[PDB]
């Protein structure tokens, strides 16, 4: 680290614990002090550090001269011929005369003459005005139209320049994990005191600075630093507090013919999303258009913006309570509950997973300068890596086009942020892809929760191009009581043969008897089993439903796996039970377990691994199970203690199984 | 495969495999047509390696250009001491009667009166329509009281589409059968005619019909997910999509205050 | 612009464009100039207690007629004139001259009253594109904090942002200011009655009483401890020119003394980042006022550390009373880098309360690690949860944690 940090990087030698222990009770932007210490304080000698700190403070309150008596300084310039001052200076080129001019944001001189060589040396004077030390010279000739003030010496107290090849060399030299730790410590966090996944979340927090139109939301408990980070990285992020910004102010002032906030900054972050208000309703809709493409039509003209949106919000409830009672985006007001708004959220950063900010979580080694961070995030702000995954992996069929786009953008962001050199292996792509799939699947789950059946495809997966294995990522982080009709739980041996619990959800609609399947993980065996069960249900509709017509009701069944055991083949009997329950509108028994499979003729098959199935039901928190008569000979094979824990609704055939499940 | 070779020969430079664009139609500050032109000229037929290398070249070039407005002034300064800094930029060029000199305007950099030789404009054209994304190697010279911006275009290449060559259609159309032309038009949207019933292809063509008839009022209504939203917002740059329904007769038709025609005129 | 006697002369020539009036002799009735090192020489020359007495004379107060802690309160009153963006509140009974110091002890300080205080006038006039009072003065003080108001509904949050960091956005542009925020208020009740049935800042109106904002204060000056102003408290000796002290505070504001702490007495773990910043800034201001030349010892750091850890602990316990769960961390841990002795400071505000307490609170008596009996109070809060136990206030005692 320290050796690499001093060699493979410029004078970025500042703890950022130093800055907090620096006299941050004065008048200067913090990163100016940071650059000051980065040069006058190197190595690790405490004495040198303290002496450089003293020198920084002395040069600070030697030539600051606050705005009030600006003209006073001018006198010293005229009387002494030359004078030294510290100020934020901007340099512009006057095409009418080709003579570089200097504007002081503090002293108020807008036309000081500066040499062209110095202009070539420091490009950052040429972008937005940088803090520098100036040597003002006074020269007045009769009849002159130019300024009498000239700058002979300029000292770039803030930032000299950016060099991309330096970043490339540093990344190539630095190891992956060490480079990630360096990035995290550049935020001021201690990677050693923190878990890997939280560092992944911190990288996700920097992602808004490295991709265009990165619509991301983070809701979580207080103390996670979700407000501070954007407060130091403000050079290209905005912390809009309370939502006090109108569509004219935020997007485009039609009166002044000037673009809004989104057109000037690279990131905008709404703090306390619970309190934001966009006044007129129309904004929300045009908001959507921005969320759609990053470009919005106002009046007669379309403006495109490169600002990425962050939604920072505070959570007052426990995670499990909010999950079970509502959607995770509950802090969002009613103006945003619409799935038509939430759908473009590229990521939901898990603010609860972030530990509360404590001193042990703050790095003290050193770390890069946040200036370097943002100013190369500007480089990452343009380059894309969307095509990397196509060489190694393919997205599953359960993700729509928007999900694919969001995942690609998240992966490209993460990886370039972590691989400026590129490190184009397969494992890094796999890691970024799985993390993006997880964060997008949480949003997809919230979308399903809010919108009903319109987002039933939540089973995020990726297929390896070489091994053909489809890895199914699952959301991070059997309930008591009678569930709604059409929902049940079953236990079966997956294609690999271990017992697993699966949940089947049937949705009934008015229609012509069509059958729709979802969550079958591209399993033809499951599809044909469900088809056989549907044929049996249609054939025996009169006796089972007592008159309710299958031909008048449309069924859409979804299968979800909770243990990730693998695809299951045996599904005819539980699907038939779900069909009967949904058609009758009667809730199945609470904690009821349906076991076994059936033929189209109504014959029952013995439950394979019945002991392990009952063990899973014990692990599934259920108290009831239905078994066919063919499993009776397997009763002695089961230990007595486990068998006594269940009310065995021992059925004979599919019809009896349906009756026992329905009670 | 015969259709692919017909498209490559008869419509050379005007046909590209649309799938590739979907690969990189995200994560940039550049419109789709720029890439849609940046792939047809490096990807020859179906070569994987050449296609990937072309992607690399496009990415590398883009990683150097379309410089953001914020540092605009900055680049000009470098210009004064080194000169040539070719940039991908949306450029609009106008003819000044008094000056008799084409007067290029940069949408991003803010330069409004750069000079371009008539030789450059007469070939490329499409600059004098609405401004297009082009690469510009810029030429510079300062003169006392030049009464003009010391900004000039030494070299240019249209990163967008050059002029149209209508004739190529007719003969090209004579080279394809009716159903083949129908399938080609459907694949031009990126749809699969083989995966779609012929009547649905008729309906998809009916979707494109509004773009060849003046005042062709049409109504499409249906369940979500029919692609009616993707079309008319990315299948055309000369058509506009209105979302939300919030419009004024001033914006759509004519603003009596500004003496300006509404959206219907642009 | 300084009041002067001018010997104006008239000389007119035909065709001239300059004024015919010429100034031959000038008599600077206000003040010629000021050498920075001139005060430093005297500061190095004189002792610390003498320096504090001279500063007290500079207000016109008699240090001999007042207590040492009263002199410390007056020094805290001076601190806003020396610290940039120094958010401070003084609330107390009438007769302590709270508004006198911000009205007549500095021409670089403004005492705003009336309460209308529009954000256009106060902060930025978007119509005129011009800065408000905060950009032109050095010490802005709301008198009659009870009577303050805000026409713009967002003005409160603008104030919160300004005191959080001396730079606030304005519609579409972030402006900044260096004027120190002062809140002067009158108390109509006895100290105990007011602070027991409510919080200290009860005179502050409901619209701005809150968890934050009140957080942003760098000091609460306990105005009740100051006696009512009497002629016996008024000095008649030599005193520094109020212009001289004001301009000295002018060049002092660009200095800071926050970094002497790290070489010396440490700080505790119960203070959050905001508490750390507030105490560092207050300590810095006290050193600037008392040791502007920079010659000081470690006990000199102690002198201001104790007073800062007291004044900020007062605000900490007020925020505790206001908010509950977030701000029980009031145990201000005074620590040393050398002795490692963990001292503690308790505000004079801070045996067993009578009557039936709310359930979950009790009192115990035990032999501390030093072996003498002592009284402790345990407060238990019950919440809906999963049986988790959280402990605090144990002063990192592992044996106590194990017994709990």
């Amino acid at each position: 680290l320290d050796q690499l940090l001093n060699e493979h990087f410029a004078g970025r030698v500042v703890r950022k614990d130093l800055t907090k222990l620096i006299k941050e009770g004065a008048n200067v932007p913090v990163y100016v002090l940071e650059y000051l210490l980065g040069m006058y304080c190197a190595s690790d000698d405490p004495e040198i550090i303290e002496q450089g700190l003293r020198n920084v403070k002395t040069v600070l309150a030697e030539n600051y001269v606050r705005p009030d008596e600006a003209e006073k300084v001018k006198s010293l310039v005229r009387e002494r011929g030359s004078y030294k001052v510290i100020d934020r200076v901007t340099v512009k080129l006057n095409e009418r005369k080709d003579k570089y001019e200097a504007s002081f944001s503090n002293l108020g001189i807008k036309d000081a003459e500066i040499s062209a060589g110095i202009v070539k040396e420091y490009e950052k004077l040429l972008v937005g005005g940088i803090w520098v030390i100036a040597t003002l010279s006074y020269y007045f000739e009769e009849g002159q139209t130019s300024s009498p003030f000239g700058v002979s010496l300029l000292k770039p107290i803030q930032m000299p320049n950016m060099n991309m090849d330096e970043l490339f060399s540093g990344r190539a030299a630095l190891s992956t994990d060490q480079w990630r730790e360096s990035l995290i410590r550049s935020i001021g966090m201690e990677p050693a005191s923190l878990k890997e996944d939280v560092q992944w979340h911190l990288l996700a927090r920097m992602v808004p600075f490295v991709e265009n139109n990165y619509n991301v939301c983070e809701l979580g408990p207080r103390g996670t630093g979700k407000s501070h980070i954007y407060k130091e990285c403000s050079p290209n992020s905005i912390l809009v507090s309370g939502g006090q910004t109108t569509v004219a102010n935020l997007f485009y002032n039609m009166s002044s013919r000037r673009i809004g906030l989104v057109g000037l900054w690279d990131v905008v972050a709404f703090d306390e999303v619970a309190g934001i208000s966009f006044k007129d309703k129309d904004g929300v809709q045009i908001m959507k258009d921005y969320m759609a493409s990053g470009s919005f039509a106002r009046g007669r003209e379309q403006m495109e913006a490169s600002a990425s949106m962050v939604f920072v919000g505070n959570i007052n409830q426990s995670v499990e309570s909010l999950v079970k009672t509502s959607h995770l985006l509950a802090p969002f007001p009613e103006a945003m509950i619409d799935s038509a708004f939430f759908d473009r959220f590229h990521a939901y950063i898990p603010g609860w997973e972030i530990p509360k900010m404590r001193p042990e979580f703050f790095t003290n080694r050193y770390g890069l300068i946040v200036d370097y961070l943002a100013e190369f995030f500007r480089e990452m702000r343009k380059r894309s890596f969307a095509d990397s995954i196509e060489k190694y992996f393919k997205l599953g069929n359960n993700l729509n086009q928007r999900d694919v786009i969001a995942v690609r953008k998240t992966v490209s962001g993460l990886m370039k942020l972590l691989y400026p050199h590129g490190q184009f292996n397969k494992e890094d792509v796999r890691q970024c892809l799985e993390y993006a799939l997880q964060v997008r699947r949480r949003v997809k789950e919230q979308l399903k929760k809010i919108g009903g059946m319109e987002f039933y495809d939540v089973h995020f997966s990726y297929i390896d191009n070489d091994t053909l294995e489809e890895h199914f990522v699952s959301v991070k982080e059997i309930p008591e009581g009678p569930a709604k009709p059409g929902f049940l739980y079953t236990i079966g041996l997956s294609n690999k043969g271990m017992p697993g619990l699966y949940r089947l959800e049937l949705q009934v609609t008015k229609g012509s008897g069509k059958l729709a399947t979802s969550g079958l993980w591209n399993s033809s065996s499951a599809k044909e089993q469900v088809k056989i069960a549907f044929d049996y249900f249609k054939a025996n509709a009169s006796r089972i439903s007592g008159g309710s017509k299958v031909m008048e009701h449309d069924f859409h069944l979804h299968v979800v796996e909770l243990q990730n055991t693998g695809p299951l083949s045996h599904l005819a009997l539980p699907s038939l039970v779900a069909f009967a329950s949904g058609l009758l509108g009667r809730s199945v028994q609470s904690q009821m377990v349906v076991l076994g499979d059936m033929s189209l003729g109504g014959s029952v098959t013995p439950v394979e691994s019945i002991a392990e199935c009952l063990q899973v039901a014990f692990d599934a928190g259920a108290k009831k199970v239905a078994l066919p008569m063919s499993s009776a000979a397997d009763i002695p094979t089961i230990p007595v203690e486990l068998f006594t824990k269940f009310q065995t609704s021992f059925y004979a055939d599919p019809v009896d199984a349906v009756f026992k499940g329905l009670g | 495969k015969e259709l692919d070779q017909l498209l490559n020969e008869h419509f050379a430079g005007r046909v590209v495999r649309k799938d590739l664009t979907k690969l990189i139609k995200e994560g940039a500050n550049v419109p789709v047509y720029v890439l849609e032109y940046l792939l047809g000229m490096y990807c020859a037929s179906d070569d994987p390696e050449i296609i990937e290398q072309g992607l690399r070249n496009v990415k590398t070039v883009l990683a150097e250009n379309y410089v953001r407005p914020d540092e605009a002034e900055k680049v000009k300064s470098l210009v004064r001491e080194r000169g040539s800094y070719k940039v991908i930029d949306r450029v609009t060029v106008k003819l000044n009667e008094r000056k008799d000199k084409y007067e290029a305007s940069f949408s991003n950099l803010g330069i409004k009166d750069a000079e371009i030789s008539a030789g450059i404009v007469k070939e490329y054209e499409k600059l004098l329509v609405g401004g297009i994304w082009v690469i510009a190697t810029l030429s510079y010279y300062f003169e006392e009281g030049q009464t003009s911006s010391p900004f000039g275009v030494s070299l240019l290449k249209p990163i967008q589409m050059p002029n149209m060559n209508m004739d190529e259609l007719f003969s090209g159309r004579a080279a394809l059968s009716t159903d083949q032309w129908r399938e080609s038009l459907i694949r031009s949207i990126g749809m699969e005619p083989a995966s779609l019933k012929e009547d649905v292809q008729w309906h998809l063509l009916a979707r494109m019909v509004p773009f060849v008839e003046n005042n062709y009022n049409v109504c499409e209504l249906g369940p979500r997910g029919t692609g009616k939203s993707h079309i008319y917002k990315e299948c055309s740059p000369n058509s506009i999509l209105v979302s939300g329904g919030q419009t004024t007769v001033a914006n759509l038709f004519y603003n009596m205050s500004s003496r300006r025609i509404g959206l219907v005129g642009l | 612009g300084i009041w002067v006697i001018a010997t104006l002369s008239y000389y007119f020539e035909e065709g001239q464009t300059s004024s015919p009036f010429g100034v031959s002799l000038l008599k600077p009735i206000q003040m010629p100039n000021m050498n920075m090192d001139e005060l430093f020489s005297g500061r190095a020359a004189l002792s610390t207690d003498q320096w504090r007495e001279s500063l007290i004379r500079s207000i016109g107060m008699e240090p001999a007629s007042l207590k040492e802690d009263v002199q410390w309160h007056l020094l805290a009153r001076m601190v806003p004139f020396v610290e940039n963006n120094y958010n401070v509140c003084e609330l107390g009974p009438r007769g302590t001259g709270k508004s006198h110091i911000y009205k007549e002890c500095s021409p670089n300080s403004i005492l705003v009253s009336g309460g209308q205080t529009t954000v256009a006038n106060l902060f930025y006039n978007m119509s005129s594109r011009r800065i408000g009072l905060v950009g032109l003065w050095d010490v802005v003080a709301f008198d009659e904090v009870a009577g303050i108001s805000f026409k713009d509904k967002d003005g409160v949050q603008i104030m919160k942002d300004y005191m959080a960091s001396g730079s606030f956005a304005r519609g579409r542009e972030q402006m900044e200011a260096s004027a120190s925020m002062v809140f002067v208020g009158n108390i109509n009740q006895s100290v105990e009655s007011l602070v027991k049935t409510s919080h200290l800042l009860a005179p502050f109106p409901e619209a701005m009483i809150d968890s934050a904002f009140f957080d942003r204060f760098h000091a609460y000056i306990p105005g009740w401890e100051i006696p009512k102003m009497r002629p016996e408290f008024f000095t008649n000796r030599y005193g520094l020119i109020v212009d001289y002290l004001a301009e000295f505070f002018r060049e002092m504001r660009k200095r800071s003394f926050a970094d002497s702490i790290e070489k010396y007495f440490k700080l505790g773990n119960n203070l959050n980042q905001r508490d750390v910043i507030a105490v560092r800034k207050t300590v810095s201001g006290l050193m600037k006022l008392l040791y502007p030349h920079g010659q000081f010892n470690k006990e000199d750091v102690r002198q201001c550390l104790e007073y800062a850890l007291q004044v900020r602990r007062r605000v900490k316990e007020q925020l505790k009373k206001i908010g509950g769960m977030e701000f029980y961390d009031v145990h201000f841990s005074y620590i040393d880098n050398d002795t490692l002795e963990e001292h503690f400071v308790s505000v004079k505000e801070q045996l067993i309360p009578e009557g039936p307490a709310k359930p979950g609170f009790l009192y115990t008596i035990g032999l501390s690690n030093k072996g003498m009996p002592g009284l402790y109070r345990l407060e238990l809060q019950v919440t809906k949860g999963s049986g988790k136990l959280a402990t605090s206030g144990l002063w990192n005692s592992s044996s106590a944690k194990e017994q709990v």
